[PDB]
RNA sequence: AUCGAGAGGA
């Protein structure tokens, strides 16, 4: 604890019943930081918090906190000998003392979660499989994967037009930089049965919201190519092919290519089009077409073309093509609670149900997705988000927080002229009649997932066949 | 890939007509009006105005499929009346209502702006 | 070389300097670039020795 | 015919013919970008 | 059961045990399916494993 | 001197912030590679 | 076409469909035919095969079409029934106090394909003409079928006392000459079970009439649910303070009884029962204290619910959920088990480093005394994650071995 | 080669080598990149149907995320670091001795 | 025992309350790419000539 | 068997919204008027873009989509212009569209906000609402020193049924029966619900006594304008367009009765 | 990456309010009070301003392709 | 194109 000869990562376990003292300095030991506890008292005093508050002036950092003997890294094997306080409230003298001999305290229990589970708001109000499914699906959510995406020639990349930070957030996301590169949009979710097009894990989206850019994304796809001069026997070269010299020329037109054989940026390209005109010298004479076509049925625009030399040093070309993906029926969307579903139908703003103040939901999800799944975090997030949007906040959905429960959120929401439980009177968009049931509606953070239907739809009728067995190809 | 143009919902294709009238052989004095490239906006008002006619025995409408852009309006009247005549009178009454509403809204604006 | 490691050219660079090399300041590093492809080593569990 | 490219480092206009190694003649940088085409691409603002 | 009572006894008992496995979770399968499985399993005078 | 409960809920998060200002999220990768280059190769 | 979903488990996983060309780029399915395919719409994909001859087309038309597939030979019962929104809404629609106006009735009759065009005489003519939901479902019901069922909330002591044939709760479904004479329809009447209305329709009427029956229920009920609406929110997860404080009193019994048992075991006051070791008897005795607690708190939460509650609405209809789900959302999540036992001592005689050694109390071994609305404590969260991981492993490991 | 393919070992012993090390970095979204950089892997073999190594052990508390795990064939074998988890880099025991 | 086949299509499934149970809603693109070989007869000569 | 005689009472009229009450009409008529506010009131909006140069950090479709959503003053011009379907010209002409140019280049160090004020029109009547002679201008794109955006747009006539950019409303509040007298809603717990702004009840009373013989009358509207039209112009256009749809339907109906 | 033009829900213009919103925030308004000053009644438009992340400001830290 | 690997989806 003094940063003397023993470094911080050294584990020192005393098994008492068996008289071993096992000291470990090797690598690969997973450990975590914990607050040391005096007799029944944190060593972390207000002086440490004060110095930490001005961390940017007096260069008082974490590593001084460790050097002060206030924090300690404990490995899994040494936890067996440690008596942990979940919070400093456990250190507090009680009518019946549970332990009274604690040695360490959690900094915060929410640090048991990882990167993707630290995104979930109110994860302790969900069934745990739902938290696992979200931790999986946050990795398929679109956003801005990195700030310098304009210069990266990634094979596949999805960028959301209008990423938003969640209105209801956890205090862990401040370190995941989710606020700075968020992967979703706050959507006005109504949980309702409306026309039957959201049944069995499906959603009804607002066509008008989609027209305004709601969950619109851009898909970037990069195509490689290189002209190999491996030997005088045969050499490839980028050049606009010609019908008179090239042998394996498809019937697709090559007019979009330039002299150099490379399409130019800003050119609209449809499926089966040519972006690189490459010809290889033969042993329809003395050169055969080996051009690069678009991956079929894409219909994008050439975002940019880069030319350079590879390691060995022949020409090398990268072409990024850009395709705007507007959400549509069959695109998969998810909240942060394992509630995934495809778009069942899109209604225009006049067809959607509306509140007395003409707010239509961006998304309508079916109430039958809640009861078996027990994703109460979804409902609490919706209610907290209504409070946050009406109050001008960002809600605190950190997992284990006794200063935030459903009652106090409901009391807050009732102060803004809303039903305290997040229900509203909606009117049928088609007829204008009030719906007899008051619908639960509010802001919820939704995610657009990589799984778009246009990348999955496929059909065949007498296409190509495999060489070995003359059967249809795969994929 | 499969997105219809947004104009398809309201524009008419060549050779397909706005409204088609079909006996309903179910019951006497009933007709089905298949109206193309309209939606709940006209269907609901026509149906409610028809329900105001005491000579109309049945008035209903449906959008058979939201992805399709037609409505069906079924009108059954009393034997001395006609569903075509009922439909015509309903449209005439809606037009007169909207003309009166427009004139009165103009007057109400007139008054609000000057007092 | 693992990116943002001590022996990386991006080591100790400011957010200015990273942007001015066309690098994202929020990029954590921790991966290699082999043949232009970003490769990440997954920690492998093993039974202690 | 000229097929001018831009330098990734120095952003310099420069013409390069085929069968020429790709190298900017300001600064020798190895990566070059094609210029935006001069055809007329139309967008429906939707 | 086969060794002690014989092929028809084990046919019956195998029906019984498969029915117990199927119906323990409240499920129900038409008896003709269990009967056909158990007959395939015993029609040759020995216990024919489904392997 | 003692952090009272009313302050705890930001004392703790202040501490957590300092940790992530010092370490980050990929500290294990960088430290492993650094140790490999400084020690393991030699 | 043949429409198929993988894994193709039984003969209803590949059925014949008639093609309907529609705008966008997905395969659009009816909602009753999702249960045979085990399909939901969270990104599932399905395969379409087009027979290429009149021979095979006739074969699929006469053997494999969906209406011919309504009743499965596996369990002599329907394989597809009425499903989520239609089932919740038909439960709400056939309640005794559902009265429809003239325009609403005509709107619903627009969506009956098998309607003779005759508006039925309303059940109430004065002071207002009002039709009932049973009166319209009677028009949906085909042929002249006869059926007796009981709603899921049917009390078991009602068939004995008076009011057998005039049910106070509108349970005891009676369909007679194709008219819903009485009762609230639900999973027991329109689901996949044996003897339900859909089964009896298939047996008495053909597969064509039953196809139309399915379609008509769905269209009419969905267009009525456009008026009625169905939702779920926080208000359905709340209970009154009486109920909360009953549940807390029950849990504090349960813990304080488990403490009783723990002292008896500690003082050797506890003797084994036959067929079990002393450890196993203590574990039984604690688990049966805590299951009594969980059941009692669940009962309290159930009885606290109103008939405006949407959790209850979906559980009575049988559309989705169960009473145990309501108990977990409102009352208490309960004991988390790993391998059928309480949370194991993965540390030295400890489930976590936050407990003392040799702590067999309910908290320590994985009893979640909180609801999902209350929120789990960090230890409860970890133990619940352990139990859910057990479920995920089971789901991911049974498939290979069952498929083999 | 070994970082490019992930086959961890000599290129000649391409079958004795253990693959899955050195994966292509997920750049779909920033969370996927962070998680992939904090990914741990238990080389028990996905073919193994014993649940014990896939169970969430009590000792994962504070070290590994209780929730983040693939729900397919590797459930509980591929894990993720908890947020404040730090894997020791190794040190010399001579000062201690 | 299993193989790849022509005249097959695959895509995401979506709800449709307005289809009958025996109907499947299919895209124009799948339907335009999938074909059925219909034999010509005086019964269908004219229709097939338009197609 | 005949038409309603609706009355109107306008309770608020600003440049931003109109709050009015229609009284003695059917709920279907009221909702159709509400729907026409959103979906069948034409305005002018950019529906054709040609990007001559775009060095900005937003790709071309992003700029185009963003330009389409800028409201353009459509008050008197929208009735005069034709749909390009109906115009007998080529792709464009002044009778069916409005030209816009934008040509901005950031020369200084310091970030250039390409706003709707840089959209220069050939028609002085059809201009961006924010540019009209307070509220800032809509931000099209931020440009860094060296970046440049030059484009040529055409704005056309359409309504919200085709695309939300032709929707003139910024929210249409619609209400009826503020006190739940018709019981078209059924509150489980009527005391928990806040009162409507149009409610006329003492605070002890949660909802009005049930009216068995009532129907919906006295519908309350708050039509907020995005800026392209005035709200009263939105309402008058809506009434004209709904009517005038009904007239077209009548004409086709007469032809179809004739022809039988 | 940039403030949307319209509110996704109602279609109210919010694209001219980001700069004013930031100016009000540095003027020591609370976020709610600032949203009230800009006339965003409805929690949808308040969502639009309150949840916006101005990523374009970071994208402008990179030099363009042409000088 | 083949092979292998990996990551994912239901
Ligand atoms: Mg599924
Ligand atoms: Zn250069
Ligand atoms: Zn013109
Ligand atoms: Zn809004």
């Amino acid at each position: 604890r003094q940063m003397d000869i023993i470094v911080s990562e050294v584990s020192m376990i005393r098994d008492i019943r068996e008289r071993e003292i096992r000291i470990y300095t090797d690598a690969g030991r997973i450990c975590r930081p914990l607050l040391i506890v005096e007799k029944q008292k944190l060593l972390l005093k207000k002086r440490h918090i004060d110095q930490l508050k001005e961390r940017e002036y007096n260069n008082y950092s974490w590593q001084d906190l460790v050097a002060s003997g206030v924090v300690e890294y404990i490995d899994t094997l040494e936890e067996e000998t440690v008596m942990l306080a979940m919070t400093p409230d456990d250190l507090q003298e009680k009518e019946v003392a549970y332990c009274s001999t604690y040695t360490h305290c959690e900094i915060h229990p929410s640090m048991i979660l990882g990167v993707c589970a630290s995104i979930i708001p109110f994860p302790d109000h969900n069934q745990s499989p739902r938290n696992t499914y979200q931790s999986a699906m946050g990795k398929q959510a679109m956003g801005v994967y990195i700030t310098n995406f304009h210069v990266r020639m990634d094979t596949l990349a999805h960028v959301l037009y209008y990423p938003q930070k969640p209105l209801v957030t956890t205090r862990s996301m401040e370190y995941l930089r989710f606020r700075e590169l968020p992967a979703g949009i706050n959507s006005i979710v109504a949980i309702a049965s409306y026309t039957g097009y959201n049944q069995e894990d499906s959603v009804i989206m607002n066509r008008s919201a989609v027209d305004r850019g709601f969950f619109r994304s851009v898909f970037y796809r990069s195509y490689k190519e290189q002209e190999s001069k491996k030997g005088f026997d045969q050499e490839e070269v980028f050049e606009k092919p010609t019908r008179e010299t090239c042998q394996g020329m498809r019937h697709a037109i090559y007019d979009k290519l330039d002299d150099d054989g490379l399409i130019a940026p800003g050119v609209r390209v449809s499926g089966d089009d040519v972006i690189i005109g490459k010809t290889v010298t033969l042993p329809r004479y003395t050169k055969r077409d080996c051009s690069t076509f678009l991956r079929t049925s894409e219909t994008g625009i050439v975002d940019q073309v880069m030319v350079t030399l590879n390691q060995e040093g022949y020409k090398f070309c990268k072409i990024r093509v850009r395709s705007v993906r507007i959400p549509q029926i069959g695109d998969k969307f998810a909240s942060r609670h394992g509630q995934k579903g495809t778009c069942g139908i899109q209604y225009r703003q006049e067809d959607m149900p509306f509140t007395c103040e003409g707010i239509t939901p961006d998304i309508i999800i079916n109430p039958h997705a809640i009861p078996s799944r027990m994703t109460i975090g979804h409902l609490i997030e919706c209610l907290q988000g209504k409070v946050s949007a009406n109050k001008g906040e960002i809600g605190d959905a950190t997992p284990f927080n006794d200063a935030v429960n459903v009652q106090k959120i409901s009391n807050l929401l009732s102060d803004y002229g809303y039903h305290l439980r997040g229900n509203e009177v909606l009117y049928n968009g088609f007829t204008g009649r009030k719906i007899t049931s008051q619908i639960f509606i509010g802001p919820t953070y939704y995610q657009r997932l990589k799984h778009m239907v246009d990348d999955k739809i496929h059909s065949r009728a007498r296409g190509p066949i495999q060489i070995l067995n003359r059967q249809p190809m795969e994929g | 890939m499969n997105a219809p143009p947004a104009f398809e919902s309201f524009l008419l294709f060549e050779g397909e007509k706005k409204i088609t009238i079909n006996k309903d052989t179910k019951v006497p004095n009933a007709c089905l009006f298949t109206i193309n490239k309209e939606d709940h906006t006209l269907g609901n008002i026509i149906k409610s105005q028809l329900l105001k006619d005491p000579q109309v025995l049945f008035a209903g409408y449906k959008v058979p499929h939201p992805l399709e852009h037609k409505i069906i309006i079924r009108v059954q009247t009393t034997p001395d009346y006609s569903p075509q005549e009922a439909f015509t009178n309903a449209i005439t009454d809606l037009i007169s209502e909207l003309s009166l509403l427009e004139e009165r809204f103009r007057v109400a604006i007139k008054d609000k702006q000057e007092g | 070389i693992m990116l943002r490691s001590t022996y990386c050219l991006l080591n100790g660079l400011t957010d200015r300097d990273l942007c001015e090399l066309n690098e994202c300041p929020l990029d954590p590093g921790g991966y290699f670039i082999i043949n232009g492809s970003e490769k990440v080593l997954i920690a492998q569990e093993k039974m202690a020795t | 015919q000229p097929m001018i490219y831009i330098c990734g480092e120095c952003h310099t206009e420069n013409e390069i013919k085929s069968r020429d190694p790709i190298r900017c003649r300001e600064c020798g940088y190895r990566i070059m970008y094609k210029k935006r085409t001069k055809r007329l691409v139309v967008f429906d603002a939707r | 059961i086969f060794t002690v009572l014989g092929i028809e006894a084990v046919r019956k008992a195998l029906e019984r045990e498969l029915y117990h496995v199927i119906s323990f979770d409240g499920s129900y399968v038409n008896y003709r399916h269990l009967a056909l499985l158990c007959d395939t399993m015993t029609c040759r005078g020995h216990l024919m494993a489904i392997t | 001197d003692e952090i009272t409960p009313d302050l705890w809920q930001e004392a703790c998060w202040i501490v957590i912030s300092s940790y992530f200002d010092e370490k980050g999220l990929v500290r294990q990768q960088l430290d492993s590679f650094d140790e490999f280059i400084q020690m393991s190769v030699q | 076409v043949i429409f198929n979903r993988q894994p193709t488990l039984h003969k209803m996983s590949m059925m014949g469909h008639r093609v309907r060309i529609l705008p966008w780029s997905t395969f659009r399915l009816n909602l009753s035919v999702t249960t045979p395919y085990n399909a939901d719409f969270d990104g599932d994909e399905m395969n379409l095969h087009l027979p290429q001859s009149l021979e095979t087309r006739a074969e699929i038309q006469e053997l494999a079409m969906v209406p011919r597939m309504i009743v499965t030979p596996q369990s002599n019962r329907p394989v597809m029934g009425i499903v989520q929104d239609t089932l919740t809404a038909v439960r709400k629609f056939t309640k005794r106090d559902v009265f429809l106006e003239r325009g609403e009735v005509m709107n619903l009759l627009m969506f009956l394909s098998t309607w003779d065009g005759k508006v039925p005489q309303p059940a109430i003519l004065k002071p207002r003409p009002l039709w009932t939901g049973k009166q319209i479902f009677s028009l949906i019901i085909p042929g002249h079928i006869n059926c007796i069922r009981t709603h899921s909330t049917h009390p078991d002591d009602e068939d004995s006392g008076p009011y057998k044939h005039i049910s106070p709760g509108d349970t005891k479904v009676v369909v007679e000459n194709g008219e819903l004479i009485m009762g609230i329809l639900c999973k027991k009447s329109l689901g996949t079970s044996a003897g339900s209305l859909v089964h009896i329709s298939y047996l008495e009427m053909g597969h064509d009439i039953t196809r139309l029956f399915y379609s008509n229920i769905q269209t009419v009920i969905n267009n009525w649910l456009l008026i009625e609406g169905h939702t779920i929110g926080i208000g359905d997860s709340i209970a009154d303070s009486k109920t909360y404080q009953d549940i807390q009193n029950t849990i504090k019994k349960a813990k304080q009884d488990v403490i009783e048992v723990i002292e008896k075991a500690h003082n050797n006051e506890l003797e084994p029962t036959p067929g079990n070791t002393l450890r196993q008897t203590f574990e039984n005795q604690v688990n049966r204290i805590l299951n009594d607690a969980r059941d009692k708190t669940g009962s309290s939460a159930q009885k606290s619910l109103s008939e405006y509650n949407n959790f209850k609405s979906m559980v009575v209809s049988g559309a989705k959920g169960s009473k145990i789900n309501i108990s977990q959302v409102i009352a208490v999540v309960g004991q988390q088990n790993v391998e059928g036992k309480r949370i194991p001592f993965g540390f030295k005689h400890r489930t976590l480093p936050h407990f003392i050694k040799d702590d067999y109390g309910p908290e320590s071994r994985g009893f979640v005394e909180n609801s999902y609305l209350a929120g789990l404590t960090p230890t409860e969260f970890f133990f619940h994650a352990m139990g859910g991981r057990e479920g995920l492993i089971d789901t991911a490991v049974k498939t290979a071995e069952t498929g083999y | 080669y070994s970082l490019a393919t992930g086959n961890w070992g000599d290129q000649k012993k391409a079958h004795q080598a253990r693959a899955g090390v050195s994966q292509v970095l997920n750049r779909l979204t920033f969370a996927s990149t962070l998680s992939h950089l904090r990914r741990l892997n238990s080389p028990i073999g996905r073919d193994g149907k014993l649940a014990k190594p896939r169970q969430l052990h009590n000792t994962l508390w504070g070290m590994v995320c209780p929730a983040e795990t693939p729900e397919g064939h590797a459930v509980g074998l591929v894990k993720n670091l908890a947020l404040m988890a730090y894997i020791s880099v190794g040190s010399q025991p001579s000062p201690i001795l | 025992m299993g193989k790849r086949v022509d005249f097959s299509a695959r895509t995401v499934i979506t709800p449709d309350p307005n289809l009958s149970i025996d109907q499947v809603g299919v895209p124009r693109s799948i339907a335009a790419n999938m074909t059925f070989a219909e034999i010509v007869t005086p019964f269908n000569i004219d229709r097939l000539q338009e197609l | 068997p005949y038409a309603n005689q609706p009355t109107v009472r306008i309770t608020e009229l600003t440049d931003e919204n109109v709050k009015f009450i229609i009284e003695n009409t059917d709920l279907a008529v009221a909702n159709s008027i509400r729907r026409v506010f959103i979906a069948e009131v034409p305005i002018i909006a950019i529906d054709w873009v040609q990007i001559d140069a775009n060095s900005s950090v937003l790709h071309d479709e992003f700029i185009a989509h963003r330009l389409g959503l800028i409201p353009l003053t459509s008050d008197d011009i929208v009735d005069k212009l034709q749909y390009s379907r109906d115009c007998t010209c080529e792709e464009f002409c002044p009778e069916c569209s409005v030209e816009f140019t934008l040509d901005v280049r950031c020369n200084e160090d310091q970030t250039r906000h390409v706003t709707s004020r840089d959209l220069i029109s050939n028609s002085p009547r059809v201009i961006p609402v924010t540019s009209r002679n307070e509220q800032d201008d809509i931000l099209i794109v931020k440009l860094r020193k060296g970046q440049e955006l030059r484009l040529r747009a055409y704005a056309k006539k359409g309504f919200g049924k085709e695309h939300a950019k032709w929707n003139p409303t910024a929210g249409v509040a619609f209400e009826y029966d503020p006190d739940n007298a018709l019981r078209h809603t059924v509150y489980p717990k009527p005391e928990e619900w806040p009162k409507s702004e149009y409610s006329e009840l003492d605070e002890d009373e949660s909802q009005a006594p049930y009216d068995p013989n009532g129907k919906p009358e006295r519908f309350y509207y708050n039509v907020e304008s995005c800026g392209s039209l005035r709200p009263e112009t939105i309402v008058l256009s809506a009434l004209s367009g709904l009517k005038k749809k009904l007239s077209d339907l009548q004409t086709q109906l007469s032809h179809e009765i004739q022809s039988d | 990456m940039i403030i949307p033009v319209r509110c996704f829900t109602c279609g109210k213009i919010v694209g001219n309010k980001w700069e004013a919103y930031l100016g009000l925030l540095q003027a020591e308004y609370t976020e709610g009070d600032a949203l009230d000053a800009l006339g965003l009644k409805r929690y949808c438009c308040r969502r639009m301003l309150l949840a916006h992340v101005d990523l374009i400001e970071k994208l402008l830290n990179y030099a363009p392709l042409e000088k």
